[PDB]
């Protein structure tokens, strides 16, 4: 049948057909790739077809050629470029010639010039494809369709192919589209296909950058381009712009004044959306690159080399004409208030309030007067922004010269927490929520606390988009107590303090609001659960009832999970579950760290008993269960060595969290676990010991685990051997094969995520070492006899962190631990390192910089590491 | 892309929290192996 008539099918609505065709062009490319696609190219290349048959051949190539998951595009370019030359050269021809040939103002063949180059370009079997692109625009006797087409391929070129593999042909590709970017061009259409094209094509234009004349040209175009009367050029240009201003700040200075910030201003008073929301944009990225530039001059400042990279001040300078326009632009919300869509009510905000943070305290003097004199206002419109943008800007300026205005401003807060206007009330939500995290002090004032803390619990009752705002406020008040109760009430835990008084009326209260049907909505229930756990963690001697109470609450909140597990009827359902169950399980953590030692003699059976069945209870959905076992944990590391009792009953589900080998988190919880077992336990776990670790060396030879598991199950072997003693003499000889073999593999420093990895790494290989021999060590007599059989290694070991020393790359922990080793392997031998380490000058420096480093913990195994070597040195 | 990460109080999911919570238990963690740690070996 007519391939013709198929194109025409897949876009007709009839199910039936959809799927016919899908089986069949899926079909017959993978029984003849070559001789199907010159067929699909020779009808597309026909001008003749409907336009409707060449859009569905254009996507259907598309979708064949390349995909959204880039393993299935990476394994489809590689069966492309297999495709022999004269099939890929026919279809070539086609293609080139199929552009201008379709009245559609998108090109269906240009998403196809994308997918075959996507293979052609690292294997160079096309190298025409450029010049001729260059050479089409460059025409003069070229039509609109075919000049933008080419345009439209090439964005797509740039956007969906790797960068590295077009660096070579971009001085080519950049000649051709300012030719068709000239302002001379009278069809708008391709001047937003150049635009679009050009803005996609800016990771590579580095080696056009370099050159003055060629940057000034670049932009010339640009800026004579933002004035075209098209709000869709305005707009591209400007994002454009935007883009360059991301990457090219250091060079941007000479054109700023007379030919930037003009527009951006001009394009910020538009009463367009889009127009004044790039423009918005455009300096909130001048701020943000501001802020990083910022960080480089603090990082060099500090080191006391020159700035590589230095700003201009520009948001100083700007602030002036900035904040008015801002500040009344702040006021265009609307009554039907949604979160779901960016609107630049809330693009003023966050533009604004990232402003405040770059330019610190040069924002104080240009914000107060609106906000003074706009709170008064009889319409709520003014009044929200007098509130909303008092919040926006507390962040950035020192704490001290703001509390004059925060502290008069507080008891308008609170009245304004009950006007009737409900967008006020939810704005004023979230700045006393912000003045409790940031201010400390100015929140617990005892002329405001009660009525503010009265106005809280009131507050929370009404709808759930002002209840979850007033939760955090909830939870950061209890910190800024706890912050302010340590000072005053004892020293290492409080005993009594101010929100003691009505911490049992509003722990119930969030007891309350989690049974709220309307729980789901602005995550309340998640809202309420993390502000439950913060005030449970953070509560007074005085209070032990009060969290004695709500632990059997919780407890029944447990029972009510237990029998509630064949409710799942849907997918969403099962997924609130999964954060039910988490929440619950992480607020287990707290309050069993939050209890005495004899109330948790009553609750281990049951919740041991509830945690094991809510560990079977999940037979899939691994994530929740990833909770559950360092909750487990919390358990053990509270309750001591009396958790032999569940221990018979446990090892089953123990020995299959590690025989996971797909999710690299249970099981990097998992040998959390069994060393939180063993530093409990002491002794006890020589039985247990044999099942773990012949399980356990099964990982180390399997590499289809993920990488970062790997230093953590080598983390876990010292510590065991710590417990024991020494009877782990029977692993002994395997695990150092495997440290051997660890410790042989290395990489290059070119990309900065392995460069780090190995430092990890190695700093795990460290405390393995420390841990077997202080295992073998002992309690307090000398070396054991033992220790012979790692003697023929410490000269390996040494060596390893030989080549740590010689290297540069370094890392605080990993210089701090080898310090550590170092007195260990000295109390180990003592004499006999003293010729080992002689012959290793780099570890002396690898000590000295120990001084130099900040961490404390590196100063005290640095000190512990030096103190030894002066014993060896004096032994003789 | 969207940068609503900053609106207010927007940026707080369940996924969001999970990270932040697990980044202090292990540090409680290597908290307590030092500190086991150091008050045996010296003051």
């Amino acid at each position: 049948m007519e391939l013709i008539t198929i194109l025409e099918k897949t876009v007709s609505p009839d199910r039936l057909e959809l799927e016919a065709a899908q089986k069949f062009l899926e079909r017959a490319a993978v029984e003849n790739l070559p001789t199907f696609l010159v067929e699909l190219s020779r009808v597309l290349a026909n001008p003749g077809n409907s336009q409707v048959a060449r859009v569905a051949a254009g996507l259907q190539i598309k979708n064949s050629l390349t995909s959204k998951d880039p393993d299935i595009k990476a394994q489809y370019q590689q069966r492309w470029l297999a495709i022999d030359a004269n099939a890929r050269r026919e279809v070539k021809n086609y293609v080139l010639h199929t552009l201008g040939t379709e009245t559609y103002r998108p090109s269906s063949a240009s998403q196809c010039v994308a997918g075959i180059a996507c293979a052609e370009i690292p294997v160079n079997q096309w190298p025409e494809l450029i010049p001729q692109l260059v050479a089409n625009v460059t025409n003069p006797n070229s039509t609109e369709h075919m000049k933008e087409s080419t345009l439209e391929a090439i964005g797509y070129i740039c956007q969906d192919i790797d960068p590295e593999q077009l660096q070579d042909k971009s001085n080519e590709i950049l000649t051709a589209i300012i030719q068709g970017m000239r302002k001379e061009e009278p069809s708008n259409n391709v001047k937003l296909a150049a635009t679009n094209a050009l803005l996609n094509s800016l990771e590579f234009t580095k080696a056009n950058f370099d050159k003055e004349s060629e940057r000034h040209f670049i932009m010339q175009v640009v800026c004579e381009a933002t004035q075209c009367p098209d709000t869709r050029v305005r707009v591209a240009a400007l994002q454009n712009l935007v883009k360059i201003m991301s990457l090219y700040y250091q060079y941007m200075e000479t054109y700023m004044g007379p030919a930037l910030f003009a527009i951006t201003i001009e394009a910020m008073k538009s009463d367009i959306d889009e127009v004044a929301l790039q423009g918005i944009e455009f300096w909130s990225n001048v701020c943000d690159e501001e802020m990083d530039l910022a960080i480089e001059a603090s990082e060099a400042a500090e080191q006391g080399r020159p700035p590589e990279h230095t700003s201009k001040f520009y948001a100083k300078g700007a602030l002036q004409y900035l904040v008015p326009i801002l500040t009344q632009t702040l006021t265009k919300q609307d009554e039907n208030d949604d979160d779901d869509d960016w609107n630049p009510c809330k693009a003023a905000g966050v533009c604004l309030m990232l402003l405040a943070t770059c330019c610190e305290d040069d924002i104080v003097p240009h914000v107060l007067p609106f906000i003074k004199e706009h709170i008064k206002n009889p319409d709520w419109r003014y009044r929200d922004a007098a509130v909303m943008a008092f919040g926006c800007i507390l962040e950035g300026p020192e704490p001290s010269q703001l509390k004059p205005l925060v502290i008069q401003a507080m008891p308008t807060l609170i009245e304004l927490m009950k006007d009737p206007s409900v967008v006020v009330r939810d704005t004023a939500a979230w700045t006393v929520g912000r003045i409790c995290e940031l201010l400390p002090e100015a929140a617990i004032n005892d002329v405001y606390l009660a009525p503010l803390l009265q106005c809280l619990i009131e507050g929370l009752s009404a709808e759930p988009r002002v209840a979850s705002n007033v939760c955090w406020a909830f939870s950061s008040l209890a910190e800024a107590a706890y912050e302010a109760a340590d000072v005053a009430d004892d020293q290492e835990e409080p005993a009594t303090y101010c929100l003691s008084s009505s911490f049992e009326l509003i722990v119930q209260k969030l007891l309350e609001t989690t049974d709220r049907p309307d729980g789901h909505q602005n995550n309340l229930r998640s809202s309420a659960y993390e502000s439950l756990m913060e005030i449970v963690k953070n509560s007074a001697k005085d209070c032990y009832p009060a969290v004695q109470k709500t632990t059997l609450v919780i407890m029944e909140r447990l029972q009510q999970v237990l029998q509630m597990e064949s409710h799942i009827q849907s997918t969403s359902d099962r997924i609130q579950f999964n954060d039910l169950q988490s929440l619950l399980c992480a607020t287990l953590q707290n309050v069993l760290r939050k209890v005495q030692h004899q109330d948790a003699l009553q609750i281990s059976d049951v919740v041991m008993a509830s945690l094991l069945r809510m560990f079977q209870s999940t037979a899939g959905s691994g994530g929740v269960q990833e909770d559950a076992l360092m909750a487990v944990s919390t358990l053990v590391e509270v309750l001591g060595g009396e958790f032999l009792k569940y221990m018979e009953a446990f090892k089953p589900f123990l020995g299959i969290g590690l025989k996971n080998y797909a999710e690299y988190q249970v099981c990097l919880a998992a040998v959390g676990l069994v060393g939180d077992l063993c530093r409990a336990l002491q002794s006890n776990i020589i039985p247990f010991c044999d099942e773990v670790m012949q399980l356990l060396l099964e990982n180390l030879g399997n590499e289809n685990v993920h990488r970062s598991v790997k230093p953590q199950i080598l983390s876990v072997f010292g510590d065991i051997a710590l417990a024991i003693g020494g009877e782990f003499k029977k692993y002994l000889e395997v695990v150092l094969n495997t440290l051997q073999q660890a410790s042989q593999a290395q990489v290059d420093k070119s990309d900065y995520d392995m460069v780090d990895y190995l430092n990890e790494l190695r700093e795990s290989c460290l405390e393995a070492y420390t841990g077997i021999v202080q295992g073998l060590k002992g309690d307090q007599e000398n070396v054991h006899p033992d220790v012979m059989l790692v003697q023929p290694r410490v000269e390996f070991i040494l060596s390893f962190i030989d080549h740590i020393a010689g290297d540069e790359d370094h890392t605080d922990g990993v210089v701090a631990c080898a310090a550590g080793l170092i007195g260990d392997l000295c109390t180990a031998f003592g004499k006999d390192v003293l010729k080992l380490v002689e012959a290793r000058p780099m570890i002396h420096e690898l000590l000295t910089e120990g001084r130099r480093s900040k961490t404390n913990k590196a100063k005290t195994l640095a000190r512990w590491a030096t103190k030894e070597l002066r014993k060896l040195k004096n032994q003789a | 892309a969207a940068r609503l990460h900053r609106f207010k109080n927007k940026g707080k999911d369940s996924t969001e929290m999970r990270r932040r919570r697990i980044e202090v238990n292990v540090e409680l963690r290597k908290a307590k192996k030092d500190d086991q740690m150091l008050k045996r070996r010296n003051v």
